[PDB]
RNA sequence: UGGUAUAUAGUUUAAACAAAACGAAUGAUUUCGACUCAUUAAAUUAUGAUAAUCAUAUUUACCAACCA
RNA sequence: CUCGAUGUUGGAUCAGGACAUCCCGAUGGUGCAGCCGCUAUUAAAGGUUCGUUUGUUCAACGAUUAAAGUCCUACGUGAUCU
RNA sequence: CCCAUAGUAGGCCUAAAAGCAGCCACCAAUUAAGAAAGCGUUCAAGCUCAACACCCACUACCUAAAAAAUCCCAAACAUAUAA
């Protein structure tokens, strides 16, 4: 019912780079 | 009386008297110190 | 589940629950009790 | 995290009051074990499952004899909470070419090279 | 003394310690006087009066009490606490009271 | 009455447990194996 | 005759201009904007800051660890400002202010959408720590009264002390250790992994000697 | 029941250390008045804490709601 | 858990049960004189109205009653109804 | 349990402030008793406590509850040598 407010941090999705 | 479960004396001529399993207080002076443990 | 903290005691695992049983403090006792001696 | 544990040094520091108490004698120390298993593996990690197959314990309840040295302690101290581990004793010695077939091992931990199976005359 | 001047000492006409000193068991007779010689008691009825007559005849102590109605009450304290007389000493009051009113 | 909410053995409220006397000594027998354990692996 | 004893002089104190506890605000003075995690391992376990008496020698001992908001601070404030002579006795605060920001999220939404908005501020307590310092030409006995009646009111187990039965505490506690018939103690058997116990206990455990669980502090146990 | 707003002279109304407006008085002005101008009097819903800012309950306003 | 179907509002009908008691019963306290009330202890055998508007549950209103109780029972009950 | 007289209604403030609305002092009589710790009075009165005397109260100061709806819920047991 109540719609709910969306997350502001975009990115941190890079990988390890080993 | 009124059902405490922390009993406490009142005045000088409050009494404590396990009676009927449990713990009472009685007054004659101020009959509204009676209590009943709950 | 639950975590680590809680605002509830949480039920421990039977092994530490068992473990917490044996592991109690002992009192030493006397042979004879200090008040029969003098 | 569940992780492996790292056994203090001091734990294996025999005291002078559990030597009065084992019967050992830290100037001669025993030179072989009898291990067995008491212990099953299952809900035990895999890393304490392969140890017990190192050391030829899979079945339970049956003694096997090992070097009492620091590698193979190392291995059993992984383990030292599912097997039980007792001195090998000689009371006749080592047993010659001759004994290989009259011996037994007793629940004592003593290696006798002459099983009779007769009454003692004594 | 508080619980002998509750009551008061009306039916009371006259009170009469007799002790010796030096015996070794007037203690008890010592300490009825020691209550009821006190202003609380005494005040309550005045027409009551509360004598003491020492003695050194080697003689046992005793307690006379003399009422309105005419009845006596005697309390030899040799072997009696204080307590033991005063109790008593206190019944009588009530039963005597009650029969004169 | 007496109902356990949900599962007995699992979640926040459980079914208590308790350590009978048996099991005391049955945890007492094994410890005093491996502490006898620590003897012999320090020679 | 009655023996009368020497009375302790109290003449020597000095009470301070301010004797009574400063006030304290809800929020911090600056407004935090970085959203923090919940951190629940700062009030687990036994604590490392303000275990010991500084200028005072009565205080309210925390034997178990929790947090503090507003509500908490004038309860202690007013109970003890009301309570207390400000010419003989004087009190200070050894906990900061509410730093520790706690979100919330608003009524009827469901899980997900993100984190939430900052709603109050806490002050996390550890257990054996110092929450109010009392002191000055006073007994304990004058103070043990309302300091007991702050200390239950308080969210976690509380109780008033003194610098002699405070140290009476610890010296029993250790008496109790070292007479303890028991040849099996918690510290020994994790420390060793005695059974694999390592795998129904915690990394702490090797630490707290099973005299904490979660928050929870068990003074009767060695 | 729920929250959300609410309060200033006698009224009316910006703003809290108290500003202006109607009315009141006072003079100035006019032959006398009205108007105008000037002056004067006149207040912060009351309770507890921060020390004058948050709470506290009132106060009247403002929307919310069995359900299929 | 159930979508190769667990028919869902309120009402009618029949009600089972809990007590955290609305009335009737027994008690302690009162800022209980008395008549009325406030509060707590105990008690669940028995009982707990008819109507106007609204689909309503509620709510308001009128006239009464010793009192017109709070809740659960697949928001009790549609192979009984509406 | 027992018991309580006194400089004095200390000073100042205050309409009044007398041990007990506030501020200052907190000395002294009597073998013994706070210029007063808790009630109380419009202010006073009045009741207790700490004191003496008497003689043994010659304590504990470590924890305080519980209610739902079909019908409680194994039956039972404190004393014959750890198997
Ligand atoms: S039994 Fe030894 S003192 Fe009472
Ligand atoms: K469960
Ligand atoms: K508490
Ligand atoms: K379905
Ligand atoms: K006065
Ligand atoms: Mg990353
Ligand atoms: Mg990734
Ligand atoms: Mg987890
Ligand atoms: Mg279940
Ligand atoms: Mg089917
Ligand atoms: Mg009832
Ligand atoms: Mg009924
Ligand atoms: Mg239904
Ligand atoms: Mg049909
Ligand atoms: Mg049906
Ligand atoms: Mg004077
Ligand atoms: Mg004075
Ligand atoms: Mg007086
Ligand atoms: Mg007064
Ligand atoms: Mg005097
Ligand atoms: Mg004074
Ligand atoms: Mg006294
Ligand atoms: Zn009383």
């Amino acid at each position: 019912k109540k719609s709910g407010g969306s997350s502001k941090n975009l990115g941190g999705k890079s990988s390890g780079r080993r | 009386f009124k059902n405490k479960t922390v009993l406490k004396k009142r005045c000088k001529d409050c009494y404590l008297v396990k009676r009927r399993g449990r713990w009472y207080v009685y007054c004659k002076t101020h009959p509204r110190h009676k209590q009943r443990q709950m | 589940g639950s975590k680590a903290v809680t605002r509830h005691r949480r039920v421990m695992h039977f092994q530490r629950q068992k473990l917490m049983a044996v592991t109690e403090y002992i009192p030493p006792k006397p042979a004879i009790h200090p008040s029969c001696l003098p | 995290k569940f992780t492996r544990s790292r056994i203090p040094e001091k734990v294996f520091q025999a005291s002078p009051e559990d030597h009065e108490k084992y019967g050992g004698d830290p100037q001669n120390p025993h030179k072989l074990h009898i291990v067995t298993r008491i212990k099953s593996t299952r809900r035990r990690p895999y890393w304490e499952k392969d140890i017990i197959k190192m050391l030829g314990l899979e079945k339970a309840h049956t003694p096997q004899v090992h070097k009492n040295i620091p590698s193979v302690n190392a291995k059993l101290k992984v383990v030292k909470h599912l097997i039980r581990i007792k001195p090998l004793k000689l009371p006749q010695g080592l047993p010659a070419e001759e004994n290989m077939s009259n011996t037994c091992l007793k629940s004592t931990g003593e290696l006798v090279v002459q099983w009779h199976l007769k009454p003692v005359e004594q | 003394a508080a619980a002998l001047a509750r009551l008061g000492l009306r039916p009371v006409k006259q009170v009469r310690v007799q002790f010796c000193p030096f015996e070794k068991n007037v203690e008890s007779t010592r300490t009825f006087l020691q209550t009821v010689s006190s202003e609380k008691v005494r005040s309550t009825n005045l027409n009551c009066s509360v004598i003491a007559d020492v003695r050194h005849d080697g003689s046992e102590p005793c307690v006379d009490v003399l009422f309105g109605d005419g009845h006596r009450l005697i309390m030899r304290g040799a072997h009696l606490t204080a307590l033991e007389m005063l109790t008593a000493f206190a019944s009588h009051i009530r039963a005597r009271d009650a029969a004169g009113s | 009455r007496g109902r356990i909410p949900g599962r007995q053995w699992i979640g926040k409220h459980r079914r208590p447990r308790f350590v009978s006397l048996r099991a005391k000594q049955n945890m007492i027998r094994r410890l005093e194996i491996e502490a006898e354990n620590h003897y012999w692996l320090s020679m | 005759v009655k023996t009368l004893l020497p009375v302790p002089s109290f003449e020597d104190v000095s009470i301070p201009e301010k004797p009574k506890l400063r006030f304290i605000e809800r929020a911090p003075l600056v407004p935090k904007v970085r959203r923090e995690p919940k951190n629940l391992s700062d009030i687990r376990g036994p604590s490392t800051e303000a275990t010991e008496f500084t200028e005072g020698n009565f205080a309210i001992l925390a034997l178990g660890g929790g947090y503090l908001h507003w509500g908490h601070f004038e309860m202690m404030r007013l109970t003890i400002n009301r309570s207390m002579d400000p010419k003989n006795m004087f009190a200070i605060w050894r906990v900061p202010a509410p730093f520790k920001p706690i979100t919330r999220k608003s009524v009827g939404h469901r899980m997900g959408g993100g984190k939430g908005a900052i709603d109050h501020y806490v002050t996390p307590v550890k257990a054996g720590r110092l929450v109010v310092e009392m002191g000055g030409r006073c007994e304990f006995e004058e103070v043990q009264g309302f300091l007991d009646q702050v200390a239950h009111k308080l969210p976690f187990a509380a109780k008033a002390v003194s610098r002699g039965t405070l140290e009476k505490m610890r010296k029993d506690q250790e008496e109790r250790e070292r007479n303890n018939q028991n040849p099996w103690t918690f510290e020994r058997i994790a420390t060793a992994n005695m059974l694999g116990i390592r795998k129904v206990l915690s990394p702490y455990d090797l630490t707290h000697k099973g005299k904490y669980w979660g928050k929870f502090y068990m003074p009767k146990r060695v």
